[PDB]
């Protein structure tokens, strides 16, 4: 049982690689191989100083390595130290904060953004006394940063891309070089991606796939004399590393090594390393799901896989007797609960009684489960496939029988009445194979008669069925009650409260049971007749809000109601949304809460038992009659046991399937995924840790050659995440002080956009930072780890400006500042723009195509329309969703004004851009930022200006995660522009005009981009 | 959502 | 009831006369109300290969500017998905061609 | 401002935009802040308003808000230390349930600005042994000194300083049809924030208009 | 919290306690916090003033009696042995301090 | 003042309430700001306290003198060789070994 | 700065001693050393095999070391 | 409000 080796570099004799997330040393000479640092979290680089004696190492921390730092390893004395304490967001595609090489003098340079308002501003910087000091080089993003003849070396986007092969996008890993000390020139742009850079002699050997096949090549300082050394078939070649003698790198997992002057490959003999306790125990709550109660005071929960049957206490729990992967569990009887088992094959039902044992699990496969019910009654169940179908599955045969497919989306959301004859659910349809919303129709299907009725109609979005105890009427909830409510902020109006209940009587005749009909003025008891049911169908008296659910019980109804709120923190943080459950008297038409907190709620299938998720993660339990009465449900008690070889292969399997059944195109899906599947599934076994396996997943997603193959959650440490302490500040050491350089603010009275410091009245720009709560910063005091271990609280910080000027202030200790980076940045921008257009022209910048993206537009578009002209900057756009709406926006031209008695001229549209507009775009805009950039042009909104962009237009949508908790993406919506078809995916947008930002632009600290769009318009302007 |  | 009976009348009346190939919108006024018909049908009629922007009668307000925004969109693209249909680009674009009525009794 | 005893009106600024009917006065009578509606261009398609400070003694005016929003609500504290406002600046997006569109419907948010440089955001509570205040008046670049009071977002119409708590008017979020057709009053509730707590609390609900004593 | 110990209540609803042999002064939610700038093994610490309090320094000779003011800065500390010292008080006045050693004397 | 009340409950937790109102009490929060130290500073630091308290606290005076005086730097320059807590262990306990009697522990 | 070396065992030229905590093995012949296994708790004692290629380890958990097992 |  060998391990996976990786991302290796090379000294002499002497080669350090990575296994099991910590670091080896390998001696070519002797053969024997160690372990020189460990249990520092997940290290994915590590790289030899010049005189091959210290080692600067990279390693992240966080339960999916979310954070990441530098560190120190000095082979003398065995020494390890912490170098900075920044913090540095990454993710498995964008790796940042790393080594980018080393000056002519033996000092290290850096790569991080952690001080940049952008991800994508990965500037370098020279590392001083060991972390104490930082100098800028001012070159611009980089990557690699290496040295030849006394000639800077520029790797820009030069990282690995194993998630997207064939990549040719805007963002493809370039070359650049230097030529009069000062003044720089592209050398390498192929049509391919470019990585790993590195110079033996005096030419440059990277990697890429032009020939469609990663491959290791070089040229001479100046690009010419193209080379293919390499011809590998097996696996793309990694991680390119060297001492100046020969090249280091690994393949497949294993370590390689390649002589510039015998062009001789050959393979380091390693073998086995480590090989850790295989049976892992974990803690249920950090992966459970599913909770759902049963008969007798039960619950059924799902985790990791497994399934268990525990009381609220957790202290009597039983675990469901199936291998791995359970998708769902469902009550289905006194002591048997029903349950769906999901393979590589597909997903299958099955049945358990947990008093017995009979576990008699069927076969019949049902295509990709989603949801899943059982009628109270034990007979059968209902089921919902990723092919749009719901089906009854006979709980005693296993024949699954179709009812309907909806040919839109799935048919999640349904009911089953209480005497197993109806099973009402939501219906999505389209009136049109190119309609632009999807509507959703309740639809009735009675087991009798077989036959399907329209209980509602199909012009709006009618859900969350339900029957009541006797099942004589059936309720719903709709999105019908149209009502506008105005925005606080731009002219305009969204239905924010328009959801309400409606109720349905199964016999005609009888009138809504929540109007209180006298009976002695009403006859009903005719008999079950659902024809034109969707006629009979009426409101109940309750006022419009954003309803979820609805249960109707003797004389009231509870209702799930979810107030109001924004969706940052929702779309960004995955934040689950916060709801409350209300209960209506039909009698006194009063309206009262039952409980709050909610993020989530189920019922039992006697409506007696109510089981809910507050926002605190904590799971409840409390009586319907007495909701005061609530018990916590524990799960923690029982260990959750497993095997990491068996997990393993499960998962790779389901990351597999997914990426296969989730490709935009089928039919390259067939092919791409049978190509790929056994090899890489040949590594799953050389994989110890979740690291290990990601890199395996990683390389096979890259398979499809597309856009969106991501990798997001996921438990990879138990180490927690790095920490930062940031006061909205830039450092400078000066003698034995540190002084502050820049201090960061946008809008002064906006929210959290400026230094804490400006709240005291001051702005500390200048000052020179005595000391932090007592403890004295500077020269031999790293102030950057002294804010870390005061993040998040608040610290007293002795300062210093002109004079005898002295400040002792309580500042709060942030634990980032990027945003307030940002709209300094954007602030800046916007008053550059103003002064230098002479006050003619405004400027906006969007971030994303998200809420965020949403939020800036409209931040700064409420002063800047109404210019002679427009910048829509839109560099290092992160894509989203949103440009449609953008788009829409600036589409509109004004044409005309009100004039008032008093006041100003109010143009109309108020939301139409007064003159020309003018677009600025990077290689760090990508996505639906690929999408607003071809639109903008192809709309004629204006002119292009910048350089090509990313090329990814191709969506995505995950709908089921790991069982580890890691949500895996694949290419799903593939973007089709009128006249260019999918041309954007791979490529990018074409600015009309393009302007490079050389390292020589950065040097000089001027924005050649922004500077031609406003010079540009000047020259519009002039009509 | 088709994010992107 | 009678204001929803004529259009859900007219609209009727648009399918069955173009062979299923027109849409109907009728906007009230230019209030709240306006808003309110004008989305209430214009999420199933904008995809049909014509549009009639019914707007007779329409009592006036100030929403005109938002309601034209809207139909000032055109349709570029298209979003393929493996499962389901297509996704025009933008979503609030309309289809094909549109046509307006208007009378004496809409100002 | 007019001098009740002698009759005298005196301008103090004068908007080209809008009229300024949103104002107040400190209890010591020496300052007067205010909603100044503006444009930058006379032909922008919204009007801003930053709150105005204006000052008595040495009769001079100064920003207490920049001008990229809308800032009103202004009010003092009874000792008149901080000025009290609001802002719809918490800018974050709602999503509609019908038609594919977001709209702000809450991102309204109380901020303070501590007329004596040096001095911490009152609702801190930075303990008093470890700052230094009693400094001295003095209104220049107090909008810098501005700052948010850690209150959840929505729409508030006024803000009220008290000793140990703050009093907010909310109002919930709903249609507008009643409004524009039946002039139908508007519903509101009036909100207590308990600075030591932090806690939120409702005093008085279905109310349409509210008015407070000198 | 794992080396705590010694937690008293200080004025202005502020807190004293000791942890791994180092002083603190916070606030009960441990949000405004501030070491006693004083090196290694602080025995005690108790009130003695306003802004004032007064703490148990021992080192390798022994104990000795301390003061510091978080407030301003001033943290003199004295050098007459005390000896072992296992209780230490100050009185309302802050005008002397109430020390226990193990040679059994009160002083 | 006799007017606050601290103090901590068989759950661990510290707590603080007015005495006049014992009904408000809050949690006392301390693990908000990390405690910070170097091992090397802290273990020369335990090292003398453990050879201290040994001196301090033998049964007979006399021998202590003795013991104390001939043993302290022989075990005191294995300090700096320590890395973790079970290296100064090592170092304390064969130095408390140097008194030759029973209960001499560390727990 | 060196470390604390102690409790070791020999077998041949190979010999595993404790350091930090954790195991490590030295080969008198080359005079190389090496950390053969570590974030398993506080190890105390190793022993070599009779073939001096397994060897059976104690390591003690708990805050102050109150359990043990090998 | 500018009702027309
Ligand atoms: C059960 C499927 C969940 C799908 C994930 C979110 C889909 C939202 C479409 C915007
Ligand atoms: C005090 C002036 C009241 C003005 C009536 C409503 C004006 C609203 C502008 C939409």
């Amino acid at each position: 049982m060998p391990n996976l080796l990786l991302n290796p570099d090379i000294h002499g004799d002497r080669i350090i690689f990575v296994c099991c997330d910590d670091l080896w040393e390998h001696d070519l000479k002797s053969g024997s191989t160690r372990k020189i640092v460990s249990n520092l979290g997940v290290i994915n680089n590590a790289r030899f100083f010049p005189d091959g004696r210290k080692i600067a190492i990279r390693v992240m921390r966080g339960s999916s390595l979310n954070t990441a730092d530098l560190y120190f390893y000095n082979g003398e004395n065995g020494e390890i130290k912490r170098i900075t304490y920044f913090s540095g967001k990454s993710t498995g595609r964008r790796m940042f904060t790393d080594v980018a090489g080393f000056d002519p003098d033996g000092n290290l340079i850096i790569s991080t953004d952690a001080m940049q308002p952008f991800s994508s501003m990965t500037c370098l910087y020279r590392v001083e006394n060991d972390g104490i000091n930082f100098v800028p080089l001012n070159l611009g993003p980089a990557t690699h940063i290496l040295f030849a003849d006394g000639r800077r070396v520029i790797g820009r986007n030069t990282f690995e891309l194993p998630h997207w092969k064939g990549y040719r996008g805007g963002t493809r890993g370039k070359i650049w070089i230097e030529v009069n000390s000062g003044a720089f020139k592209k050398i390498v742009d192929m049509s391919t991606h470019v990585s790993s850079p590195v110079i033996v002699g005096h030419r440059i050997y990277f990697i890429t796939d032009i020939d469609g096949f990663g491959q290791i090549y070089s040229t001479d300082l100046d690009g010419k004399d193209l080379r293919k050394h390499t011809s590998f078939t097996d696996y793309y070649p990694r991680h390119l590393n060297t001492d100046g003698r020969r090249i280091l790198f690994s393949k497949g997992g294993s370590i390689y090594i390649f002589n510039p002057d015998t062009e001789k490959i050959e393979k380091i003999e390693i073998g086995d390393l480590e090989s850790p306790e295989d049976r892992i125990i974990s803690i249920p709550s950090k992966f459970a799901e599913d909770f759902s109660p049963l008969d007798g005071d039960l619950i059924a929960f799902v985790s990791r896989g497994q399934a268990f049957i525990q009381d609220v206490s957790g202290t009597y729990v039983l675990k469901v007797p199936e291998p791995l992967r359970i998708r769902y569990v469902r009550r289905g009887g006194d002591t048997k609960v029903a349950f769906i088992h999901g393979t590589r094959e597909g997903d299958f039902l099955g049945i358990y009684d947990y008093r017995t044992g009979k576990a008699e699990k069927f076969e019949e496969n049902l295509g990709n489960v989603f949801a899943m019910g059982v009628d109270r009654n034990g007979k059968f169940a209902v089921v919902a496939n990723d092919r749009f179908e719901i089906m009854t599955v006979d709980l005693e045969t296993g024949k699954p029988t179709v009812i309907e497919r909806s040919r839109e989306a799935m048919i999640t959301d349904f009911t089953i009445s209480d005497n197993s004859r109806f099973i009402a659910y939501g219906f999505p349809l389209k009136h049109g194979e190119t309609d632009g919303y999807v509507m959703q129709a309740i639809h009735v299907y009675d087991m009798e008669g077989r036959k399907i009725f329209a209980a509602t109609t199909e012009n709006s979005h009618d859900y969350a069925p339900a029957f009541d105890a006797d099942s004589k009427n059936l309720y719903y909830l709709s999105y019908r009650s149209l009502d506008p409510s105005p925005d606080r902020v731009v002219l305009n109006f969204s239905f924010e409260v328009v959801s309400k209940p409606f109720v349905i009587p199964l016999i005609p005749g009888s009138p809504n049971p929540t109007k209180l009909v006298p009976r002695s003025m009403t006859s009903e008891a005719g008999e079950y007749d659902l024809n034109d049911m969707y006629k009979r169908s009426s409101p109940i008296n309750v006022d419009p809000g954003d309803y979820r659910m609805i249960i109707p019980l003797e004389s009231s109804i509870l209702i799930y109601s979810v107030p109001v709120h924004g969706e940052f923190a929702a779309y960004y943080q995955g934040a689950p949304e916060k709801g409350v459950l209300l209960k209506y008297d039909v009698k006194t038409r009063k309206v009262t809460e039952v409980k709050n907190n909610l993020t989530d709620l189920r019922l039992s299938a006697d409506r007696k038992t109510v089981m809910v998720r507050k926002d605190d993660g904590k799971i409840y339990t409390f009586p319907l009659e007495k909701p005061e009465d609530e018990r916590t449900v524990e799960t923690d008690k029982r260990p959750l046991v497993s095997s990491i070889h068996e997990e393993f292969l499960q998962m790779y399997d389901e990351a597999w399937k997914l990426a296969r059944d989730n490709y935009w195109n089928e039919a390259v899906a067939k092919e791409i995924s049978e190509r790929i599947y056994e090899k890489y599934r040949n590594l799953v076994p050389l994989c110890k840790t979740r690291y290990d396996l990601s890199n395996v997943i990683v390389e096979m997603q890259g398979e499809y050659r597309t856009s969106h193959s991501y990798e997001m959650g996921g438990t990879f440490t138990d180490k927690d995440p790095f920490r930062s302490g940031r006061i909205a500040c830039d450092f400078k050491l000066d003698g034995d002080h540190y002084v502050v350089a820049k201090a960061y603010a946008g809008d002064y009275s906006n929210e959290g956009e400026k230094s804490p410091i400006f709240e005291y009245g001051i702005d500390p720009t200048g000052y020179l930072i005595e000391d932090i709560d007592g403890e004295t910063v500077g020269a031999g005091s790293n102030i950057y780890r002294v804010l870390s271990e005061k993040a998040g609280t608040s610290a007293r910080i002795r300062l210093s400006g002109k004079g005898g000027d002295k400040r002792d202030l309580m500042i709060d200790i942030l634990d980032d500042d990027r945003f307030i980076r940002y709209r300094s940045w954007v602030e800046a921008n916007r008053r550059y723009v103003h002064e230098r257009s002479k006050g003619t022209i405004g400027y906006i910048h969007i971030p994303d195509m998200g809420m965020m993206g949403l939020n800036e537009f409209y931040r700064l578009f409420i002063n800047e329309s109404s210019y002679q002209g427009l910048i829509v900057d839109v560099r290092f756009n992160g894509g989203g969703f949103v440009s449609q709406l953008i788009i829409e926006k600036l589409m509109n031209k004004r044409i005309g004004y009100d004039n008032p008695r008093r006041g100003t001229l109010s143009p109309y549209p108020t939301n139409s851009v007064r003159g020309k507009i003018i677009a600025i775009t990077n290689e760090y805009a990508g996505s639906d930022g690929d999408i607003f950039s071809f639109s903008f042009k192809k709309l004629g909104l204006g002119k292009l200006i910048g350089t090509r962009t990313w090329g990814g237009v191709v969506g995505i949508t995950p709908k089921r995660r790991l069982i580890d908790g890691t949500v895996l993406t694949q290419p799903e919506f593939a973007f089709w522009f009128r006249d260019a078809g999918f041309g954007v995916e791979n490529y990018g947008v074409d600015p009309d005009v393009e302007i490079e930002y050389a390292p020589h632009d950065y040097l000089s600290g001027k924005d050649p981009q922004i500077d031609y769009a406003i010079d540009a318009l000047i020259e519009e302007l002039r009509n | 959502r088709v994010r992107k």
